[PDB]
């Protein structure tokens, strides 16, 4: 899943000529993250 | 600036060896900057030229 950039849609596309965002035109996506639970030391 | 370095150039005749073929430059106008995508054409910034 990723992030598109001024646009806001998940483009979900893991093809490697996919790179541009559906509906929108740019070419920016950003990844999302997922609900992963991490550990940290305070 | 472009327009005087435009207007100071001075093309000379153009003969190989009747025909005769001479040049010109008018006005220089400069457009603002766009991204040519495949779809259509789109806003241009630069934080958009800097990721891509
Ligand atoms: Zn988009």
């Amino acid at each position: 899943t990723y992030v598109c950039g001024d646009c806001g849609q998940e483009n979900t596309l893991k093809s490697g000529d996919v790179i541009q965002c559906r509906e929108c035109g740019y070419r920016i996506l950003y990844k999302k993250r997922t609900r992963r639970v991490v550990q940290y030391e305070a | 600036g472009l327009q005087n370095v435009f207007q100071s150039f001075g093309e000379m005749l153009v003969e190989p060896s009747w025909r005769y073929a001479t040049v010109k430059f008018g006005e220089v106008t400069v457009e603002k900057p766009t991204f040519f995508s495949d779809d259509k054409e789109l806003e241009f910034l630069p934080w958009h030229a800097r990721l891509q």
